[PDB]
């Protein structure tokens, strides 16, 4: 919705298009909140018993990777998507290394 | 109490109408690894029992899952079974699903524990006949109240007794873990109410007290009148045996190293001084000014240092340790001359055995280590003899080189602050670094936290808060992590040492066990001492905070 939106505000204006520079700016605040907040659970709430059902990592033909915390999966893949622009790359990648800092990893680990 | 102190030769004499056997092996020992107490006290063991051609075994056991599983290795053959080290403070009949009905005859078998750990398992006490321990006068005394209670526990307004047994059992529970006597000094006891006492076995009584100095002075200062007793009580040709009451310093291998060397590496000066930093270096050589001791002659090893000032280091010590507070370094120990080869001293011994346990020489690789230190654990057992001095000076060799490892990883945490103070404790986790490897030694690492701990008690702060101390080896990607009492400083009065601080780690740590699926193994005679997952290690400290310590 973002992306549409400063497209559709480009086009009302009117290896760089103007087109998507600037989409990220919308939301990356409260992205950062809420992968805070769901750091904290994910914290708290791992090693309870009961709760070990949501967690479990599922299983599917094809698969070969085996890793352990799924909150770095699912912000590796949230910033995956958004590295394909090739055109907003540093804008890209320091919302990257915002986001790890709430990890205590670093910016070129393997992990990562 | 079950066994008395005037009751040991009782028990001893049973061994022999138990063990006195033509062609058969009817005595096994198991001793407590990585243990210096435990060492002497075997060693003293199997002089007594070689003197009256009584034929036995020795096994070193590491972990409860040995312990387990060489008792069922065993043969009913084997009469008697002595467990020195550890035991005391859990049930063996719980652990090893003993059936007394299925050694009934009654006593079948003996089974002898003999730990030193204070608090222990009550029910271990008043339950079984079949388990039997050497108590050191606690039970008789301390535990006058709690016996009725487990009597009376093991028409309606009854219930008010059943909740006075219960609230007794809780209260003499919930205590932390502290040692409070030595099996060598036991076992001494014993030698002396039998007549069998001489110079070896004063030694080896020496070496298993000395051990105890840098955790228990409580326990070293109680102990310490009866060994100037009886050392009191008990031309220098080649076969001259001489030990005497000297002064002493708590100094690292004085007597082997430059003087310059041993007050750097002392851990008392370095807490003392803040040897960490340049201005800690200036006040040394500030010392060695105000004494006069040239630099390049304090630089020298202490065989060629010169003869005049080795006659006045006394008189020196004296007038100049004033004015900076170190005037609680001078002590008195023994020292033992034997021929031409020189003169040793307890302190230095057991460092050079302890080092020497250190270093010498997924569940695959755990059990390698763990077979590496059984056979360290032999090697240094096999030192002890007078006939062999290369595997002494290696030793010391060794001590020296892992004190400078720790000096150099203990002063890059200092400078980078790593210790976190948290509201309740505090936490110092080693991410990376050099020589990293060598940490996977529990008694490395509690020399490491023993040398912060002074640190830290050495300062300003008015908080006693424990310490908690992770380390990292990246082929089984674990952590291991070992709880640390706080120290009062070596200088002060005994009226503010009513109890030593306790240690409630064990229990912490079995209690979250046992509430959450944490993937830990908890196995080491130690109870404070577990390893843990690097994925799981966050939430389970998380716990720990939010846990009742």
């Amino acid at each position: 919705d973002s992306m549409l939106k400063t497209k559709q505000s480009y086009l009302k204006l009117n290896s760089v298009e103007n087109s998507l520079n600037g989409f990220s700016h919308l939301f990356s605040k409260p992205l950062m909140k809420r992968v805070k907040k769901l750091f904290k659970n994910q914290q708290e709430f791992i090693l309870d018993p009961q709760y070990e059902a949501d967690y479990v990592i599922p299983v599917l033909p094809g698969s070969h990777l085996n890793v352990k915390n799924p909150l770095l999966e699912l912000v590796k893949s949230l910033c995956h998507v958004m590295l394909l622009s090739k055109s907003t790359i540093l804008e890209i990648r320091t919302l990257r290394k915002e986001l790890l800092k709430i990890f205590e990893l670093r910016e070129f680990a393997k992990v990562a | 109490m079950y066994y008395g102190i005037s009751q040991f030769s009782e028990a001893y004499n049973k061994i022999l109408r138990n063990s006195s056997s033509h062609s058969s092996c009817q005595l096994v020992i198991f001793v407590s690894c990585l243990n210096i107490d435990a060492l002497c006290a075997t060693k003293m063991l199997s002089l007594l029992f070689k003197k009256q051609l009584v034929q036995s075994q020795i096994v070193p056991i590491f972990g409860y899952s040995e312990l387990r599983r060489h008792y069922s290795q065993l043969d009913d053959n084997i009469n008697s079974l002595l467990l020195v080290g550890f035991g005391g403070v859990i049930d063996l009949e719980a652990f090893l699903e003993i059936d007394p009905q299925e050694y009934v005859i009654s006593f079948r078998r003996d089974i002898y524990v003999l730990d030193a750990h204070r608090p222990w398992n009550l029910d271990n006490i008043f339950g079984s006949q079949i388990i039997q321990c050497f108590d050191d006068g606690t039970v008789d005394d301390t535990l006058g109240e709690q016996k009725e209670a487990y009597y009376k526990l093991l028409r309606k307004q009854r219930k008010k007794q059943i909740h006075e047994y219960e609230g007794v059992l809780e209260e003499y529970y919930s205590q932390g873990t502290t040692v409070v006597n030595s099996i060598s000094a036991q076992i001494y006891s014993l030698l002396s109410a039998i007549g069998e006492t001489n110079l070896s076995n004063l030694w080896l009584n020496i070496l298993g007290t000395t051990s105890l100095d840098i955790a228990y002075a409580q326990v070293y200062n109680r102990l310490y009148p009866l060994l100037q007793d009886e050392v009191k009580r008990l031309v220098k040709t080649p076969d001259t045996l001489t030990l005497n009451i000297q002064p002493d310093y708590y100094l690292f291998l004085l007597r082997h190293s430059s003087l310059y060397d041993s007050f750097y590496y002392s851990n008392y000066v370095n807490a003392k001084l803040s040897l960490w930093n340049e201005n800690g270096k200036k006040r040394l050589h500030k010392m060695f000014a105000r004494m006069g001791i040239p630099l390049s002659t304090a630089q020298e090893t202490w065989l060629y240092m010169d003869h005049s000032i080795k006659r006045e280091l006394g008189i020196i010590f004296d007038k100049n340790l004033d004015r900076y507070g170190l005037q609680d370094i001078i002590r008195d120990g023994f020292v033992r001359t034997l021929g031409y080869r020189g003169s040793i001293s307890a302190s230095e011994f057991v460092e050079a055995l302890t080092a020497l346990l250190e270093v010498g020489n997924s569940a695959q690789k755990l059990t390698n280590l763990r077979k590496r230190w059984v056979s360290n654990f032999w090697l240094s057992w096999d030192a002890l003899d007078d006939r062999k001095v290369e595997l002494l000076n290696r030793g010391i060799q060794l001590a020296q080189d892992l004190q400078r490892a720790i000096f150099n990883t203990g002063v890059a945490i200092l400078e980078k602050k790593l210790i976190k103070h948290l509201r309740i404790y505090r936490l110092c986790v080693l991410q990376d670094g050099p020589d990293l490897d060598l940490y996977r030694n529990p008694l490395t690492l509690l020399r490491l936290g023993n040398w912060l701990i002074e640190c830290c008690a050495e300062s300003e702060d008015k908080q006693l808060l424990p310490m908690v101390l992770a380390s990292i080896d990246e082929n089984t990607d674990t952590y291991l992590v070992a709880g640390l009492t706080p120290r009062y400083p070596r200088g002060l009065d005994t009226i503010h040492t009513k109890k030593p601080i306790l240690n409630n780690f064990s229990m912490a740590f079995q209690q979250i066990t046992a509430e959450t699926d944490a993937k830990v193994r908890i196995d080491n005679f130690e109870s404070s001492i577990i390893e843990i997952r690097r994925e799981d290690l966050s939430p389970f400290l998380e716990k720990l905070t939010l846990s009742g310590l």
